[PDB]
């Protein structure tokens, strides 16, 4: 028992505001404080504030004093955090968290998956998925490497996978880089020259921020 | 009871 | 804000070795109730922090015995008696006896292994991208060690730094190696005007640059 479900990825515009949730279960939602923490891509962790659902009493740090608003609907064991007047600094991942250490036979310390917020004025863009195959029959030996290029998409995340996730050994999914408001992703899979193209290899790309869902097949090909 | 960190105080 | 200072910030270690992280706080962490709420977390890239030890020396459910905790007042130590390949990530000590609850900057534990030369692959632009007028030439340099490396693209001989996207992966939780993909983009037109395309990278595993190239419109 005891887990925290946080709402999904949110794309927000500067100056706007976002409301995100955290649903709890496994412990008495109205008897402990619930925390919220921020973590920037590079940076460490910083505590925003907490809330005691029992009597709706809150607590904040001077920094987020006017940046965050906390609430909670106890009839649904759900808590909320609202960030106002967004900027580039507000862009980060947020976690709700519960800790408790005074009862030995019930130690609590859990974190939601976290909610990644992206503050941008950029517009959603479906990704272009391109298959990466070696030209002709030449080979490095016994193993061959195939690839999948996924570029020009925003915002993220993207969910790359091979043969519906049935092929996971020998795979390298590189972090997305950003080229002026656009993300490029690439992934490579390495298999024995016997399996491919005798056995299908397919790249499965999904971009929920634009409901795009591609299944590119790595076919063999000729010179350029 | 308890702190903001849920410790007995 | 009672400050937490961890040291060192980066921790190079070899499998089997022992490791140590020091955590210090600007003020005492002994709560009036009598306990000392100092904890240690581990955060794998892409996940939320996971508790290892609470109240300075208590191992959380499911945490290996290889991990121990000591400390008093302001001085605390986390110890990894034996470093496996799972221990990859950043360790954070944390305080919760004062408000706000604070975390240290963290210590990234890096593994040292036997050097390994990269496996390089070159990929000409697909035709699907060609139709759009663009042409991305990709190069994969998988499973190498150490992490230091530098890729180089030479079109018809000369180097080309303009228009390259490099991306790296965290130290592998299996190989303890690294990988990277270098992507050189051009315009169909520019790609059309040359024949030789090279991806060469110099790495410790050799005194001569690992080369990989292809001639356009040729097997």
């Amino acid at each position: 028992e005891v887990n925290l479900q946080q709402s999904g990825t949110v794309l927000a515009r500067p100056g706007a505001s976002v409301r995100m949730s955290c649903k709890a279960s496994g412990y008495s939602f109205t008897s402990y404080w619930l925390h919220w923490i921020k973590q920037r891509p590079g940076q460490g962790l910083e505590w925003i504030g907490g809330i005691y659902p029992g009597n709706r009493d809150t607590r904040y740090t001077q920094r987020f004093k006017d940046k965050a608003k906390l609430t909670a609907v106890t009839s649904a064991n759900t808590a909320y955090m609202e960030l106002s007047s967004l900027t580039n600094e507000d862009s980060a991942v947020y976690y709700c968290s519960i800790i408790y250490f005074d009862y030995a036979d019930f130690i609590m310390d859990y974190w939601g998956q976290g909610t990644t917020v992206t503050v941008s004025s950029a517009k959603t863009t479906a990704p272009s998925v391109y298959p990466l195959a070696p030209v002709c029959g030449d080979t490095t030996g016994s193993s061959v490497t195939l690839g999948c290029l996924v570029k020009g998409y925003f915002p993220e995340p993207v969910t790359l996978t091979w043969n519906s996730g049935s092929l996971s050994s020998g795979v390298h999914t590189f972090p997305a880089v950003l080229q002026s408001d656009l993300y490029t992703l690439s992934s490579s899979v390495t298999v024995t020259s016997s399996t491919w193209p005798s056995q299908s290899i397919t790249c499965n790309v999904a971009h929920p921020a634009s409901s795009t869902k591609v299944d590119k097949k790595i076919e063999p090909r000729g010179p350029t | 009871t308890k702190d903001t960190n849920n410790n007995l105080c | 804000d009672i400050v937490m200072t961890q040291t060192p910030l980066s921790l190079p270690v070899s499998l089997g070795d022992k490791a140590s992280i020091s955590c210090r706080s600007s003020q005492a962490l002994v709560h009036s109730n009598g306990n000392t709420y100092l904890h240690w977390y581990l955060q794998k890239p892409g996940q939320s922090p996971k508790l290892l030890i609470y109240k300075v020396s208590n191992r959380f459910s499911g945490v290996p015995d290889r991990f121990s905790g000591s400390g008093s007042g302001t001085d605390f130590t986390l110890k990894i008696s034996r470093v496996e390949a799972e221990d990859l990530g950043v360790f954070f000590c944390s305080q919760s006896t004062h408000v706000p609850r604070t975390f240290g900057g963290g210590t990234k534990l890096e593994i040292k292994r036997a050097d390994a030369a990269p496996t390089v692959s070159i990929f000409p632009p697909s035709s699907e991208q060609l139709t759009s007028g663009g042409a991305s030439v990709v190069c994969f340099l998988n499973n190498f060690y150490p992490k230091d490396i530098n890729v180089k693209w030479k079109i018809d001989g000369s180097e080309r730094q303009n228009g390259v996207l490099n991306s790296w992966t965290d130290q592998d939780s299996k190989d303890s190696t690294y990988s990277m993909s270098s992507t050189l983009t051009l315009t169909k037109d520019e790609y059309e005007r040359h024949n030789s395309y090279t991806c060469e990278a110099t790495h410790k595993t050799s005194t001569s640059p690992i080369v990989k190239s292809f001639n356009r419109n040729e097997c």
